[PDB]
């Protein structure tokens, strides 16, 4: 009845410290379509994240990009942080800029 | 362009 | 190369919230070009693609009319699904409905498609004829006879041979700068090692457009599937698209190994390896 979101956290272009670039989060495979997506810096929530339009997959699946423009650097960590119907708890999961 | 057919279930 | 026009839309029911929210987006390949979301403080489809601006206040305008008349459908169509089912007025229920045309490298109709879905389940599908349906289950079924009934896939059929092709050729000649563009990848193998006798090779593709890719590692010449790690391709966020398949391979090994790249952008298909 129910499908549990794929999250990936990533940059757009590869990370380069000092050089601006955009977060992305990438929630994929769920169903039904309501979802809460937070991206961390530190650990708190960034403001005027924006995101897609809803659309879907060809298994009816919902996919959704969220993404914010930001500048990495070596000490500052990034999150996404997400919640859906299929989640005990918020699932939250590390940028790794090798991922 | 959208298609204008309606479909009732 | 080919290609295709689809609209996808989304009715989504919120009892003790409202009316159901009926979201629509239309896509061209792996490009957006309209929306539609009754929750907008003003519904009207609008573009999201540039090349798409230009057409004039009597396409906005025709578009809008059809959205909301689709969302009010839609809406029915739920309460409907509701006795289909035996469920109660209780619950948040999802629609879904994917539609269009698929055209050959020679502008010619391929195939046309219009699949409905029901909390995420098939429920009806057009046959690839455009003429019968394949109904997922004896609720379907019902929607089925009031379909024929009332000769729906005749219509279907004329918009899908017509109107929809038609107007997928006109996008993709004013879109022609980036629609019939393909982008190929861009390819690197990263090496890292997880332990003293075995590392990680990651083949990574990033940059292109349109989304599909073929991306296998090979040991030996042979596919390596069952041991490739395989990411879901992602949206770069601007347009292009992003990739990577990993293996774990034992230290000393790492030159048996070759990443493979297909893809639409690339004359041929590429080879690489990790260069140490």
């Amino acid at each position: 009845i129910q499908r549990t979101p794929k999250i990936q956290v990533y940059s757009r272009h590869p990370a380069e410290n000092g050089k601006s670039n955009f977060l992305n989060c990438y929630v994929s495979g769920f169903h039904p379509s309501d979802i809460e997506v937070d991206l961390l810096k530190n650990g708190e929530r960034i403001e005027k994240v924006e995101h897609s339009d809803l659309s879907f997959s060809k298994d009816w699946s919902f996919y959704l990009l969220y993404y914010t423009e930001f500048t990495p650097t070596e000490k500052d960590e990034y999150a996404c942080r997400v919640n859906h119907v299929t989640l005990s708890q918020p699932k939250i999961v590390k940028w790794d800029r090798d991922m | 362009l959208t298609v204008q057919v309606a479909r009732v279930w | 190369g080919s290609h295709s026009m689809r609209y996808f839309y989304t009715a989504m029911s919120r009892p003790g919230r409202g009316e159901p929210r009926f979201i629509a987006v239309g896509y061209v390949d792996d490009t957006q070009f309209v929306r539609f979301d009754s929750d907008a403080a003003s519904p009207r489809t609008e573009p999201r693609a540039p090349w798409i601006e230009q057409e004039g206040p009597e396409y906005w305008d025709g578009e809008t009319r059809n959205m909301k008349a689709s969302a009010q459908t839609y809406r029915e169509n739920l309460r409907i699904a509701l006795r289909y089912y035996n469920q109660s007025e209780a619950g948040s229920h999802i629609i879904q409905r994917m539609y269009g045309c698929d055209l050959g490298p020679d502008g010619r109709l391929l195939r046309g498609h219009d699949q409905s879905a029901y909390d995420g389940k098939d429920y009806i599908a057009l046959n690839e004829d455009l003429s019968s349906w394949t109904a997922a289950d004896t609720a379907a079924q019902i929607t089925q006879r009031k379909w024929e009934a009332a000769r729906v896939a005749e219509q279907l059929r004329a918009y899908l041979e017509g109107l929809c092709v038609e107007w997928l050729r006109r996008y993709l000649e004013n879109g022609k700068e980036t629609l019939q563009r393909a982008d190929p990848p861009k390819t690197h193998v990263t090496h890292h090692p997880v332990s003293d006798h075995e590392a990680t090779l990651r083949c990574w593709a990033l940059g292109f457009y349109p989304a599909e890719i073929t991306l296998t590692w090979q040991r030996d010449g042979e596919d390596q599937t069952q041991d490739t790690e395989l990411v879901e391709t992602r949206p770069a966020g601007d347009r292009t698209f992003q990739k990577w398949a990993a293996v774990v391979v034992p230290s000393g090994e790492e030159q048996r190994y070759t990443c493979h790249v297909q893809h639409e952008g690339l004359p041929k298909p590429l080879t690489l390896r990790w260069e140490p």
